[PDB]
């Protein structure tokens, strides 16, 4: 069969490295027609919804074991924050064909037996009963579950305990001083004001609630609009209807409301901020049915239970939000120590995210925009509730570990209180038992309730042809699921061990790779590998080099988010936070800076301050920011096009946006460039814009900083990427 | 822990 073929290359003579590489698709999924019922592109499950470590499983697990690759996949439930934007098929005839032992789903790759009157499960072998039902001017040919890998269906009564809950969300508001101050208070209650529209409402039932939080927690009754401000205050922190209202009846009472609040806390002198006792008094606003509470503080709990310093209160918290259905999002904004580290967990573990906003400033005119257009979109995006997701495995296979934002203690099941849209997920399976059969299988179960009181279980079904040859399981590896594995195993070794521990398991993974392809598989003294792994290396070694692991000194706080990060990003995004996406301006082709709205980039260069001319422009986007850096020595003419003036220690420096430079089109690229640059459907990412001039301490501590986005290069007592290969290549010499 | 939006800032 047509099983990828092994292309052998040398690591040696590929510098600097073919970074175009990273955006190919993984190898092909080699299933000829006959193994899928209705063969098509869509009888697979495509590499946006699962990619799997390794396109050709290893038939054993000694051969697994010999590979020394990882056995991972990289799962995406959803791929935009608007369900209305290329939902996979529908069915609703509510018909449900499932195996009776193993309980996986009819999928396009399970046998007709005897006549068609019956099925064999291709997960678990079993001879199954097709009901009459699937064949009432269509067959059972013309059906979804038959027809695509990736499918959802609407879930019968028997999947459902209680109703549908609406989407029910609770604003936990920081209103202490720091907050009034910094204006995240004024940014946070302006956004909400000008998004109360965006939020989803699909059903008409979504419900809202505001708790305004210094040292005492602060609650609103807010009549239906049709009757027409109550604060009810709380410093007792040892201690429904009408707090949590409808957003459509009570419109304008909320939004009275919103107005309010800003006045309310004005002249608040107070610096305490009880988290604690706010998030038990949300837990219990909205226990009884479930949902979101979104806290926004620029201050440290600093009173009541959860308080901390420069706690396992919050991991108990956890434990109690998966009881209630209950998810917690964090949006930390401010100067002072917050402890990303020990707040995270409370998202972490309850599917949520944390957003943290270092240095946060009203006097910062920027600042307000990428806080606002973060919040609001997060607002925006769709979700699910009391959502629960698995995958099963073919006879052999097991799912054996799991990582991303949720909660899951002694089982396969992971619970989503909701399940957000913008994250990723990965399981690693172990492969136990030897398969026999050619091919092997996976899927993915979501039983969820969406944000349209309707029930639904989405169905992702992946089909991966067995090997024997060590040769074709490597001609098979998805490097950037892979590269996505080890930063996981990463982050774990990480959160739980030490930074240093997680390096170690870094450039581990790249030398046993190396090492095994070396001998494990037949010039002068070449660094080999193959065309499908070419940029592993150099993800791994750039993943050192992130503020995640980075060895020396990143603010605590830095770090935690880094970490929080890289743990949950969707893997498209992921592969730019680690090498960043660099373009050389000056020198931009004509098409590139306009429209094919979509506007057209310039080819990428190698993330090095070797391309760096002292003359050129560079915008670098590395997932986080842009950094907009112009050489010391740009001709006035560029300077000019670019800010305006002629003078180049005259431009604008730090967290700047372009101005608009009248008759320049060349500003006008530029400026398409960017914008086309900042937007996602699938992400919430507002990514502010730093401009740096190449060669009075705010000027070095950029160059500092964007400096340390050029992966490739040494810095301080990391070696370059070249270097990294020739430490490797001694390595695994004998 | 002052934050900064830049990491390398003193
Ligand atoms: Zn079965």
């Amino acid at each position: 069969r047509p099983m990828n073929q092994l292309y052998p290359i040398d690591l040696l003579t590929e510098l600097p490295p073919p970074i175009t590489d990273l955006t190919l698709p993984p190898p092909p999924l080699v299933i000829p027609p006959e193994r899928m019922l209705v063969p098509s592109e869509l009888s697979n499950a495509s590499p946006d919804y699962i990619r799997s470590t390794l396109n050709a499983v290893p038939k054993n697990s000694s051969l697994l074991k010999k590979s020394k690759l990882p056995f991972g996949l990289v799962i995406r439930p959803y791929q935009h924050l608007y369900d209305d934007i290329d939902p996979p098929p529908l069915n609703e005839d509510g018909l449900i064909v499932r195996c009776r032992r193993c309980r996986s789903y009819m999928n396009p790759f399970v046998t007709f037996i005897e006549q068609g009157r019956r099925w064999r499960c291709n997960f678990c072998r079993l001879a199954n009963d097709v009901p009459m039902q699937m064949d009432q001017p269509k067959s059972r040919y013309d059906r979804n579950e038959i027809k695509c890998a990736v499918m959802e269906y609407m879930a019968p009564k028997e999947y459902t305990l209680r109703q549908p809950p609406p989407a029910t969300y609770c604003f936990l508001i920081d209103v202490s001083q720091s907050s009034i101050k910094s204006g995240l208070l004024a940014t946070t209650i302006n956004t909400l004001l000008q998004n109360l529209d965006s939020i989803p409402n699909h059903d008409e039932r979504t419900r809202i609630s505001i708790l305004c939080v210094d040292n005492a927690i602060h609650y609103f009754k807010i009549p239906l609009d049709s009757e027409n401000i109550n604060m009810m205050d709380i410093a007792d922190l040892e201690e429904p209807n009408s707090m949590v209202v409808s957003l459509k009846a009570c419109r304008q009472n909320i939004e009275t409301l919103l107005t309010k609040i800003p006045q309310i806390f004005q002249s608040n002198l107070i610096t305490n901020f009880a988290l604690g006792p706010a998030l038990k008094s949300a837990y219990h606003l909205i226990g009884g049915v479930g949902g979101k509470i979104i806290v926004v503080s620029g201050t440290l709990p600093n009173l009541g239970i959860g308080k901390l310093q420069r706690d396992s209160f919050y991991k108990n918290f956890t434990i109690d939000c998966s009881k209630v259905q209950i998810t917690v999002d964090l949006f930390l904004a401010s100067e002072d120590y917050m402890d990303v580290a020990s707040l995270s967990n409370l998202s972490r573990f309850t599917a949520g995210q944390t957003h943290f906003y270092p240095g946060f400033s009203g006097k910062n005119p920027n600042d307000i925009v990428k806080f606002s257009t973060e919040f609001a979109k997060h607002i925006s995006m769709d979700f699910c509730m009391e959502t629960v997701m698995r995958a099963r495995g073919s006879t052999g296979l097991r799912m054996s570990r799991f990582y991303g934002h949720f909660f899951n203690r002694s089982s396969d099941l992971c619970a989503f209180s909701t399940m957000p849209r913008d994250q990723s997920y990965l399981f690693e399976v172990n492969v136990d038992e030897s398969i026999m059969a050619d091919y092997c299988y996976v899927q993915v179960a979501v039983l969820l309730s969406l944000n349209n009181s309707q029930r639904r279980i989405r169905i992702i079904t992946l089909a991966m042809p067995t090997t024997e040859s060590l040769a074709e399981v490597y001609a098979s590896a998805d490097q950037l699921a892979i590269a996505s594995f080890y930063n996981s195993k990463a982050v774990e070794k990480a959160l739980n061990s030490s930074l240093d521990d997680a390096r170690v398991l870094i450039n581990k993974s790249v030398q046993d790779i190396l090492a095994t392809y070396k001998k494990e598989i037949v010039g002068g003294a070449p660094l080999r590998l193959c065309a499908n792994l070419r940029m592993f290396p150099l993800l791994m070694h750039s993943l050192t080099k992130h503020m995640a692991f980075r060895s020396g000194i990143v603010p605590s706080d830095h770090r935690a988010s880094a970490l929080n990060n890289l743990e949950s990003l969707p893997l498209k995004y992921l592969i730019k936070n680690i090498y960043p996406d660099v373009y050389s301006l000056h020198d931009m082709a004509d098409e590139a800076g306009l429209p094919v709205g979509t506007i057209v980039l310039p080819q990428p260069i190698n993330a090095t301050s070797s391309l760096f001319e002292r003359y050129g422009l560079y915008l670098i986007d590395n997932g986080n920011e842009l950094f907009l850096w112009m050489g010391g020595d740009a001709v006035p003419a560029l300077v000019f096009d670019v800010f305006g003036t002629q003078d180049i220690f005259d431009i604008p420096i730090g967290k700047q946006e372009i101005p608009v430079v009248e008759n320049s089109e060349f500003n006008q690229r530029v400026r398409n460039i960017i914008n086309q640059l900042r937007n996602h459907d699938d992400v919430i990412t507002y990514q502010s814009l730093y401009i740096v001039r190449g060669a009075a301490r705010e000027v070095a501590t950029l160059r500092l900083w964007a400096s340390s986005t050029l992966v490739e290069d040494k810095i301080l007592n990391n070696e370059s990427y070249r270097e990294f290969l020739q430490i490797m290549k001694a390595r695994i010499s004998k | 822990t002052y934050n900064n939006s830049n990491p390398f800032m003193t």
